[PDB]
């Protein structure tokens, strides 16, 4: 079979704290 | 043998991937109700092991002993 | 470099190497394909003890993504709160003033940016 994967997979780029900001990375995403 | 290391519904979602000798697992965890089809959502995965292990995947096999859904980066 | 040990173009480390002809092997020379930096693969030919042999070890450093536990000797000392000074934290160096703080921090990170 074969489905969708909708918003789904995202996991934390790097081991630093980041609050109230909008970040723009580049890496191995689903 | 190289490498060893030992250490001491529900929805679990792992990301595997490798670089630099380095394979880099995610994890995280969410509760659903429903186990036929992948719900819809948004879950955000923390970073649980890095291995120094030197070679190349490029083939898997699932271990088991009630569904399982496999995606690429 | 490319069938037996490829450094990445990132590397940050250090390199060192020495003589040992008077203490006194097999290398691969056919392989389908370069390796990827860091890799392993266990076609082959023997050396024979073109000139005196070489010991290498290769330092690689870990920065600072998880807590720190390898550096060397340095005397920790009192913080000094709501004051102008000189900090060093972690080998993470700095002027300013330093404050309680009402962020947290989820176990894996160290330091925010
Ligand atoms: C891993 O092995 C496959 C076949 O065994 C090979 O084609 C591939 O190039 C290897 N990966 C490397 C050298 O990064």
């Amino acid at each position: 079979t074969q489905h969708t994967s909708s918003m789904r997979g995202v996991y934390y780029p790097d081991e630093i704290f980041r609050s109230d900001t909008l970040y723009l990375t580049q890496d191995l995403f689903l | 043998c190289t490498f060893e290391y030992i250490s001491d519904k529900h929805l679990r979602e792992f990301v595997f991937k490798n670089k630099d000798g380095f394979l880099y697992v995610y994890k995280g965890y969410q509760p659903i109700d429903v186990v036929r089809d992948l719900p819809s959502g948004f879950n955000t995965l923390k970073p649980i092991f890095k291995l120094p292990l030197g070679i190349n995947i490029t083939n898997f096999r699932a271990i088991l002993t009630a569904a399982y859904f496999v995606g690429y980066l | 470099a490319d069938y037996n040990y490829k450094l990445p173009d990132d590397f940050m480390g250090c390199v060192l190497a020495w003589n040992t002809r008077n203490i006194d092997y097999k290398y691969r020379y056919l392989r389908h394909g370069k390796l990827r930096p860091f890799e392993r693969d266990i076609p082959l030919n023997d050396y024979g003890f073109g000139y005196q042999p070489y010991r290498v070890v290769v330092l690689s450093f870990e920065l600072l993504n998880a807590p720190a536990t390898v550096c060397g000797p340095k005397l920790s000392t009192d913080l000094i709160k709501n004051q102008c000074v000189n900090f060093n934290f972690n080998g993470l160096t700095g002027t300013g003033v330093l404050t309680p703080s009402s962020k947290r921090f989820q176990p894996f990170q160290q330091f925010g940016r």
